[PDB]
């Protein structure tokens, strides 16, 4: 699966709810 | 379920573990065939612990202790940990195997000890 | 009160019973649209921010 | 078929990882506790279960003894190590041991026996043909698509930082600061003290580390923050205990990491985890700093805090010199970035020369891995 | 075989119903509660 | 040998229950009173008898007086045991206990003389070739059916509350209070003197209770139901007497089991029982709480009075955090739980390995049931 | 000269209280308080709705008994009010108003407690000043040495802490929540193995005076079960205070060695000894030498006899074989936490320490945590 992705930098497992704060 | 596609990780070892459970059940029908027994569904079938004592029967070539009687929750748990008693006296080995495990009915709990007496009745 | 009935006093129970059948009914349907709908809307909202 | 798919299995402090080669994602993760019951069994017949490893010991929390097998990035206790790694191969996997090589990961600075001793359980007892042995922060590398740039891997165990420039890492740089994420545990434990919440039993650390890990984050402004928390009671949250109890976090949320950045509140005299990089940094060579600052990568758990992010970038902005940009490369995904670019270590074609075979091991013994591996 | 043992069985068999009615609604009160709780997060997220 | 079935007996403090093992019920149910000759005259009845043992002391009340071997499940008189057993295995199951095993029931928290002084009578003046002695709120959970939840047990000696959380018992969290039905019936007593009947000899003493087993009922509301009392004659109920007149106990039948809930109208300054279960509870650890409360499980004859759940279900979810889920499992045929489970340890396979066997008790003396009995 | 303050220490069992400079407090009684159980019959009797120190300890049988403090912490602050004005008015007969108050505290406790006992004791009894300290630090000071460390067990709080050259290390500190009353129900609980039965509240005072008078650690626990379980000549006779002989026999050492077990109540925290090893192994490399050879123990609960050759055979055990163990036990050691208290009242220096009122007046009650340690 690696194989296909151009970039691992750019990959999502789950939405993360990152920037919640503020 | 939504659920089970929110995430990356467990979708896919889903995705590989129901290929493994139908592996396994055609490989446990052929061993069950000369009995007249069959495993519909791999986890429920195994929740008593008969089915399991009738495989480690088959499998081994020498008589098992019979189960005891009865219906309630204790029994099962007796049948599970006799077979479980046996495995554990023919040398091979099982850790984090537990009769409440195979009672409660943990998937990968189940699969890997198919998968260990496949490998180790070989 | 002096004056009372047995059966009067046990029909009225009755009464009471399927009325309380008939309310733990609609809760539950109640609560069945209820999810259902949280549930699409959360999923949308997921995809969008995505 | 010919080659076959090598599973990568991520050892550390808090978690284990384990998935085949070519796999985006690992096939299962888990926690690396060992836990046996402190009480003794009453009913005849349930089954015996000496033993609880991995999410059957966190599920039964409040009847064991949980342990650890792995101290600051150091396995103290072997025999829970043959624990974990059969439960790895033979539960969560279900794939043969014997038939595929295996590649692990560990900590830069570490005592020597350590890799011995994972070579020679993986070679006498598991009977694995092939095994390699790599660095962690190397990996994020790979992970992350740059072959130029410093890491800094901070998980449960050790917080290390490695610059590597163009695919030649400097040794003399490497840095292994001892902090991590349990002692900011034991210090959220410390400071929940003072609102009148006790934990203290094995089985409620687990308790603490998922407060730790839902309402916790790192101030921008250490003081300003103090100030406001002072002021009003905007910034307060509540946790919902398991047994039904409510508790108020209020002004712990941003002083647990900050230990991280001011190492003295734990009583160590160490330099904080910015001071670290930028130490890193400027014991490299003159002409490879400009290329390190624009390349500064963040990997491991103990970095998935919110605005970790800013706050080192204007650390190292207020540290470093004025006239050069400063960019950290946070990846929503770093917590798997060591798993992930060992998946690409193993499925390059010139990596099949680089595995201890058998017969090396067999014709000189478990030190072969000071010669084969980095 | 009379209508009064089936008045008791009728009204047994609408008790033990009633009973489940709540039993399952108020399990699915609770997962209601939990799922707006994860939902209106997100929506704020998004904004 | 699967024709040698064992004998299940359990020694309540106001009835033995005996019978084989693998059945759904009891054989034999009778009281434990020993009936003495009265000192005013010689009897009419009886010659060379020197006491009556049974429901035939029982019948004849009116020229003896009744002793209870077991008083707060403590054996005060060894011998009336020997005279219970003799009359339990020689007039009511009719079988030699020569050629049977025996199970026996026991209270948690005993003098530890108890269990050895059972065991060498039982060895010395039955011969019975194995034995064991087990805990009465141990075989409850096993009549249930379920391996998790609380037990709060009620006879007519002694009170108990113990938690097991699959299988392990904890020891340190079990709760022992001095309150049953023989208090129960003295405040009867006390509570029935006002309104003209007066009640005191032992034959008395049996009439009172036999008036307390089919009158008496647990109010939901103290307060609320008082006050309907007060308001009216609905509640009122008569009652016939042996001797042909009608008592009338109106307002008291339902103070007799509020001395469950309230310690204080004894004088004692105790809790009552729903206070001693959620301290029980507050004992454990905080994971498994949750378990305990979905689990509670009622037991004993005093647990009969009607209303008993739903008052204590409020009790509790009075008591309890409001997120938490509360329900209490009263079975129909509770009453003979603690003899329904005994028949079920005696059915399973593991259980023959648990007997003491006559040998072991030669060599080992009385001590040997601390080893093998928990 | 300057007016002496008033050393009060607030133990979880007995509150001791004195002037400063003396070298023994001159009240001391336990921090009980009790109240009325049953009806009063007889008309034109007192009318008094608490019984408060001693006086609610002469009278068990009608009266419920309850402690203001437990683990270390102030759950009822009504009872906390009504302790110490019998301690102030009646058992000293002096005037609050113009007498420096010194006030002690467990190392690790809920914050807000501190704030409650400030603003309390300037509100209600109009001190001129006050001032908080940590019970190990004043045993330090009347152990006489500079550098050692102080282990204490009372009745509520066991806790460690090291001090080198007068500089506490924090994160080292060490608290452990078995102490006295946890030995009492222990004792009960298996004084309930013997057929002995108590229950009430006035009988814990019982089982506790039995526990002060027959109970010692034993140096080798499995050897003395074997010789108790051999003989009998261990066995003692006690008298209840209605005349009955009980015999208390195996239960005197099992109730003080779960000081060092605490498996026996089932927590799984580790005993004493390794608490203190493990104090010594939080500090740096170069202090260990000098706290080996200056452990000082401290409270009452540290008065079984046989404690310290015991505390010194386990420290000896764990400690490497070229370092020597030296357990200072003084023989008053139960008073210590008061001493060095009258001691640091009478220092020169000290008189910069204390929080004024008008301090007080200006910043509110949590002026507490910048001033006092
Ligand atoms: N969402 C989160 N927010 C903050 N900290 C976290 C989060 N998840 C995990 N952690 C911290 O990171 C640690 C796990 O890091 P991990 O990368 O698994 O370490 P390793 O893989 O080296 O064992 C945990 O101990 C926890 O303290
Ligand atoms: N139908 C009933 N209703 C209310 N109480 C009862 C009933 N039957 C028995 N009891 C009470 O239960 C007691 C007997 O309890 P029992 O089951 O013998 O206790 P044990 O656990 O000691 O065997 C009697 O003293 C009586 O007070
Ligand atoms: N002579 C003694 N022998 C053994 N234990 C004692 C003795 N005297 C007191 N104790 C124990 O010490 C406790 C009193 O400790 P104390 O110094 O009052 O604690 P604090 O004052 O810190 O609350 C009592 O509960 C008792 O259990």
């Amino acid at each position: 699966a690696i194989l296909d992705i151009e970039r691992p930098d750019l990959m999502i497992y789950e939405p993360h709810f990152t920037y919640s704060l503020l | 379920a939504r659920l089970f596609e929110r995430s990356r990780i467990k979708a896919l070892a889903d995705e590989r573990e129901v290929v493994q459970k139908k592996t396994f059940t055609k490989w446990v029908n052929s061993h069950l065939a000369r009995v007249s027994c069959r495993i519909t569904d791999l986890y429920k079938d195994l929740r008593d612990g008969r089915m399991l004592i009738k495989l480690l029967e088959v499998l081994s070539g020498e008589m098992l202790p019979k189960p005891t009687k009865g219906k309630m929750r204790i029994h099962c748990l007796e049948n599970v940990d006799k077979a479980l008693q046996f495995l554990k006296e023919q040398r091979v080995h099982l850790e984090n195997m537990g009769s409440h495990d195979i009672v409660d009915g943990n998937h990968r709990l189940v699969l890997g000890l198919i998968w260990t007496i496949i490998l180790r009745f070989q | 009160m002096a004056g009372i009935t047995t059966i009067e006093a046990v029909k009225r129970k009755i009464q009471v019973l399927q009325q309380q059948a008939d309310d733990a009914e609609e809760r539950a349907e109640r609560l069945q649209r209820e999810v259902e709908g949280e549930r699409r809307a959360r999923e949308q909202a997921e995809a969008e921010v995505a | 078929d010919d080659d076959i798919a090598a599973l990568v299995v991520d050892n550390g402090s808090g978690m284990c990882k384990a998935g085949f080669a070519g796999d985006d994602a690992p096939r299962a993760v888990f926690p690396s506790i060992v836990g046996r019951p402190r009480h003794q069994g009453v009913m005849v017949g349930m089954g015996q279960k000496d033993s609880y490893v991995g999410d059957e010991a966190q599920s039964k929390r409040g009847i064991l003894t949980l342990k650890y097998p792995i101290e600051h990035g150091i396995v103290t206790n072997w025999d829970d190590m043959e624990k974990i790694w059969h439960h790895t191969f033979y539960n969560e996997l279900r794939v043969a041991p014997e038939e595929h090589p295996v590649l692990l990961t560990e900590a830069p600075l570490n005592p020597k026996a350590n890799r011995e001793k994972m070579t020679q359980i993986m070679f006498e007892t598991f009977n694995t043909p092939a095994m390699y042995v790599a660095i962690q922060a190397v990996l994020s590398l790979y992970a992350s698509g740059r072959t130029t740039g410093i890491v800094m891997d901070s998980g449960d165990g050790v917080t290390h930082t490695v610059p590597i420039y163009e695919g030649y890492a400097l040794p003399h740089a490497i840095l292994r600061l001892d902090l991590a994420g349990r002692d900011l545990t034991d210090y959220l434990m410390k400071i929940l003290t003072e609102r009148g919440y006790s934990f203290t039993t094995t089985a409620e650390r687990e308790i603490v580390r998922d407060i730790k890990e839902k309402l916790c984050y790192v101030a921008l402004d250490f003081e300003q923050e103090m100030a406001t928390a002072a002021s009003s009671s905007s910034l307060e949250k509540s946790y919902e205990l398991p047994d039904g109890q409510v508790i108020t976090i209020g002004n712990e949320r941003f002083r647990c990491p900050e230990a991280l950045f001011q190492p003295s509140f734990l009583g160590m005299e160490s330099c904080g985890i910015h001071e670290t990089t930028f130490n890193s940094i400027m014991k490299c060579d003159v002409d490879i700093r400009k290329d390190l600052y624009a390349n500064t990568v963040l990997s491991g758990g103990t970095t998935m805090y919110p605005g970790i992010a800013d706050r080192m970038q204007k650390e190292i902005t207020a540290l470093a010199p004025s006239t050069m940009k400063i960019k950290i490369i946070a990846p929503p995904e770093r917590k798997y970035s060591v798993w992930i670019g060992g998946s690409i270590l193993a499925s390059l074609s010139t990596f099949q020369q680089m595995w201890i075979s058998k017969q090396e091991y067999d014709e000189s013994g478990p030190s072969i891995v000071h010669r084969k591996c980095f």
